[PDB]
RNA sequence: AUGCGA
């Protein structure tokens, strides 16, 4: 019906909540080569990749606990700046219109 | 295949000294010898002198206490080694000229 | 500086961070996580590396990404080949479990560096002073607890459980 | 010494005045007074090289398969 | 000189008998330098796997020991003289050390074989069917 | 845009469609042919041996195969003769003026070339080329001891990245994106009509589009650069 | 913009950062502050301050076996030949240690009582990887060599940098 | 400003 949630959050407590990304791209590595202290160097995983198939509904592995949080956390980074560069939008121009 | 010992030298005949790469000082260069006998263990020193330079070197205590430097001779033919216990000396070489110096200042005072 | 990074495994939390300006500024740390407010026994780790076949870096007179530096607390004492670095580092792992070298403090972070390209530049920086932020783990070879440091924990193939440990790879 | 591109002062280890500053041959040392090009010279050379960084192409990616 | 009074005038020195068993490039005789943990007498040896090559590990009392041989520092088929590791021969308590030579050619020679002892440790496998219990 | 209205945009962009009778493989043609070509992105190796009783450098710059680079730039080796003699030698040479200010087989006609160019350039003495492709241009440069020290590798670094085999003012590369929603067309990462003017027989002028606002106002003038701010907010 | 940082801290937790910088002309400039200014100085100065040392003593402290760096042992060379050329007069070690104090005997408060050479040391001490402690001087000295190496290193790009803000590198 | 609600 669309009176909360989208057919993407259904998925991510019933199915599973996939590859986790970063400004546009999968997870960061360590200089290493090692996506978290448990992978070996390079693991080809996709879950060391960070693709999560464990959901919300029966859990997430601690690996991929460890990666979204990265989703969460930057996704709530841009969401405090996005704010603060768009105030001088707003201004800039409003200045000159009004 | 192993090569056997023939003979161990324990008192004191060779020596071992860190330099510069090139060193080769005088045909006649003298090396003084010192000797430390520390409770049980000896700290050896090196000091020599030549025309212009005086070359000394001394033994890193540290590692001299916690590694010990063994030379020996080896012949194929009579399979045999002289072995003996080498101090490892490491060298500077001053000369004549890195004895000189200046003042204690250069003379300043208050407006300088 | 915000971004969380997957280094931060075990010593700051992932999911205690204000949200606001501070977010990613004001981490925390791990429930488990300790820090170092002394240092200890280094005065002896020379003499055990000595015998492990440390060159003195008098004696050493080599240096390069060709070779592993082993340095205590930012005392370089010498130089060997990355093979001995791998040695050196295992060994030494024993040597901490162990109970018989008393110049070897538990809490000892054991940095190795193997040689990469274009990688970290090797090294085995051992440290034991102080506010190093140490953490426990299981080292398996011996069953025991072993204090690990973020440095070294970089290399380190930890398991995050008993029945993921893979073999010839998790080493705690 | 001579190595490379540098010479040392063979006696004293200093890196001394380049045989093409002297007007003798004995490049001599400012720390010791040994003959130089009054003793020969160090041919010296180098074959230096680019890193194979400086040049990023497809092409250095045509060199990669 | 002779400063710190913790020091010592020497008195024995011993001859090295460079060429009692010497021919000119025809003895491959060998001078060796070989580094040894305090922890070990050397004097109470008897032989040397040093012939091992590389696995020249050693047992000393049940303490394991490997003995790095390495042909470089010294036998380098590369550079001319990568050693300062200088060889200082005496003659008598009375004369001081020389620098190595095959004739007087103020030819620095170098050392055949180099050798480091190390101590070995067991560092024993995991349990991998004890330990990964599901 | 709206906050800066900078002249300077990151990814400047200049659309051009292309004839229906334009074939792909022309457009591919036109894509390779239009970008620009530094010499550097021909250059294989670059050795140079500094021997010091004049400064000698022996450069030899040992490159690709003719074949790779004229089939990666569409370039030939005699291309690669007039930039050198002219463009990169000239700069380099010059760029070496600057670091002195700083401090304070052979055949006759190529005898004759290399004769040529030290009477175009002070500081090189000799000029051996690979005639047969094109693989190395090696050239020894003699230097007075006053001349003390460079990094003539890094001078040499410096100096390929300036020298172009082929450049468009502005423009570096042309891409063949997929053609979608609408004519064919490819999109440069440059802006400059001018020389699509001349390319006029594969690009029906009139409909050259880009993102850069200025360019816009200087070529297009006022109510251009008014439709292109509309339509790139858009 | 390549360049090494080295935090020391001294035993009672107090620190001194200490930077190393490549020059584009090969000269390293060693980076230091001083009653919370900063100064700068050239790092062939600070190690012909440590120790008593020939050139190849420190050529060899650098590059070593590493003979085949033509790109190391030209820049190296302009290291030491420039050194040679800005300071023909600082021929040894106690002279340099006359310069140092000479320079700075006006703020480190130590005149109508220290000659240079004390005020140079003392310097030295105060300042240069004082993680080391006082007498390091031969040890301060490799290690100072020991950023060296790894500078040039850096500089060829045949080592990645680190990153300050991983709490991999962090106390 | 430190921290914080949104
Ligand atoms: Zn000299």
């Amino acid at each position: 019906s669309g009176a909360k949630g989208s057919n993407v959050n259904v998925s991510q407590i019933m199915c599973l909540l996939g590859q986790q990304a970063l400004e546009g791209r999968r997870v960061p590595v360590m200089v290493s080569g090692k996506t978290l202290p448990s992978f070996k160097p390079y693991e080809t995983d996709a879950m060391a990749g960070g693709y999560v198939k464990g959901r919300f509904y029966s859990g997430i592995k601690p690996q991929e606990y460890y990666f979204h949080c990265m989703a969460g956390r930057e996704g709530l980074i841009d969401t405090a700046v996005k704010t603060s560069r768009s105030g001088y939008l707003q201004r800039c121009l409003t200045k000159q219109l009004e | 295949s192993e090569i056997e010992i023939e003979s161990v030298q324990d008192q004191p005949s060779v020596a071992v000294g860190s330099f510069f790469k090139g060193f080769r000082a005088p045909s006649d260069t003298t090396f003084d010898l010192y000797k430390k006998k520390k409770s049980e263990k000896d700290e050896f020193v090196l000091h020599g002198e030549n025309e212009r330079l005086e070359y000394e070197g001394y033994t890193d205590s540290s590692s001299q206490a916690s590694n010990q430097y063994v030379v020996g001779l080896f012949n194929p033919e009579k399979k045999s080694i002289q072995l003996y216990k080498a101090p490892v000396l490491v060298s500077k070489v001053v000369s004549k000229s890195s004895k000189n110096l200046r003042g204690p200042k250069i003379k300043s005072k208050s407006d300088t | 500086v915000r971004k969380l990074l997957p280094e931060s495994w075990g010593f700051l939390c992932p999911v205690h961070t204000p949200d606001g300006s501070p977010c990613g500024l004001l981490n925390h740390f791990a429930h488990k996580c300790r820090i170092s407010t002394q240092q200890s026994d280094v005065s002896r780790i020379p003499s055990i590396l000595y015998s492990l076949g440390v060159a003195p870096a008098s004696h050493t007179f080599a240096a390069g990404p060709s070779l592993c530096c082993v340095q205590i607390d930012g005392k370089i004492i010498g130089w060997v080949s990355h093979e001995q670095g791998k040695i050196i580092a295992d060994t030494l792992r024993y040597w901490k479990v162990e109970g018989k070298t008393p110049g070897l403090p538990i809490d000892l972070e054991i940095g190795y560096v193997p040689p990469s390209t274009r990688g970290q530049y090797p090294g085995l920086y051992l440290f034991g002073g102080h506010s190093r932020m140490l953490r426990p783990v299981r080292y398996l070879p011996l069953d025991k607890e072993d204090i690990v440091g973020p440095f070294e924990q970089v290399y380190m193939n930890i398991a995050v459980t008993p029945q993921e440990i893979q073999n010839n790879v998790h080493t705690h | 010494s001579v190595v490379g591109s540098l010479i040392f002062c063979l006696d004293c280890g200093d890196l001394l005045e380049n045989p093409n500053a002297v007007l003798g041959s004995n490049v001599e040392c400012s720390q010791c007074k040994a003959i130089y090009p009054k003793s020969q010279f160090s041919n010296l050379k180098v074959v230096t090289t680019t890193a194979d960084d400086a040049f990023p192409s497809s092409l250095r990616a045509k060199k990669s398969v | 000189f002779s400063i710190p009074d913790g020091f010592k005038k020497c008195k024995h020195l011993k001859n090295f008998p460079l060429n009692g068993d010497n021919k000119k490039k025809a003895k491959q005789q060998q001078v060796w330098l070989i580094k040894f943990p305090s922890n070990v007498d050397i004097s109470k040896l008897k032989s040397l796997p040093v012939d091992f090559e590389s696995s020249t590990t050693m047992t000393i009392d049940k303490h394991d020991y490997k003995i790095m041989d390495d042909t470089d520092i010294e036998s380098s088929l590369t550079q001319d003289n990568l050693s300062n590791m200088t060889l200082l021969v005496p003659s008598e308590s009375k004369e001081s050390l020389k620098i190595a030579s095959t004739a007087k050619d103020n030819a620095p020679l170098q050392f055949d074989k180099v050798f480091s002892v190390s101590e070995t440790a067991k560092i024993p496998a995991i349990d991998y069917s004890k330990v990964r219990v599901p | 845009i709206v906050m800066t209205a900078s002249a300077a945009i990151k990814t400047p962009q200049m659309t051009l469609p292309i004839w229906n009778d334009v074939s792909d493989e022309q457009a591919d043609t036109f894509c390779k042919s239009i970008s620009k070509v530094l010499l550097s992105e021909v250059i294989d190796k670059v050795i140079v041996t500094e021997t010091t009783a004049a400064r000698s450098y022996v450069i030899h710059m040992r490159f690709f195969d003719n074949n790779e680079y004229s089939e990666e730039y569409d370039v030939s080796k005699e291309e690669l003769q007039n930039v050198i003699s002219n463009q990169f030698i000239h700069l380099l040479e010059a760029a070496i003026v600057k670091e002195i200010k700083k401090q304070k087989n052979m055949n006759k006609v190529q005898r004759d070339r290399q004769s040529a160019i030290i009477s175009h350039h002070r500081f090189i003495t000799k000029y051996n080329f690979d005639d047969e492709s094109g693989k190395w241009c090696e050239f020894k440069l003699e230097l007075a001891a006053d001349t003390e020290k460079l990094l003539m590798v890094n001078i040499v670094e410096e100096i390929c990245r300036k020298s172009i085999i082929r450049q468009i003012p502005h423009i570096d590369r042309c891409v063949h994106p997929e053609p979608e929603n609408g004519k064919r067309v490819l999109v440069t990462e440059g802006v400059n009509f001018q020389a699509m003017w001349d390319q006029e027989a594969f690009i029906d002028v009139d409909g050259i589009t880009s993102n850069d606002v200025a360019a816009v106002l200087k070529t297009y003038g006022v109510e251009a650069a008014r439709n292109t701010i509309v339509n790139e907010i858009n | 913009h390549y360049g090494i940082q080295i935090r020391s801290v001294r035993p009672d937790q107090t620190s001194q950062t200490n930077v190393l910088h490549y020059l584009n002309d090969g000269q390293v400039t060693f980076r230091f502050s001083w009653r919370k200014n900063e100064y700068l100085v050239p790092v062939v100065m600070i190690l012909k301050a440590l120790c008593h040392t020939s050139d190849r003593e420190i050529f060899d402290g650098i590059i070593g076996n590493d003979v085949k760096d033509s790109f190391l042992t030209d820049r190296l060379e302009l290291l030491l030949r420039g050194f040679k050329k800005r300071y023909p007069h600082l021929q040894n070690r106690t002279q340099v240690l006359q310069y140092l104090g000479d320079k700075f005997r006006v703020v480190f408060q130590a005149s109508p009582d220290q000659s240079d050479l004390e005020v140079g040391q003392e310097v030295l001490d105060r300042i240069v990887l004082v993680h080391l402690g006082k007498d390091g001087s031969q040890d301060k000295f490799r290690m100072l060599l020991f950023m060296i190496r790894k500078l040039y290193s850096l500089v060829a790009g045949e080592c990645s940098p680190d990153n300050p803000d991983a709490t991999q590198h962090q106390e």
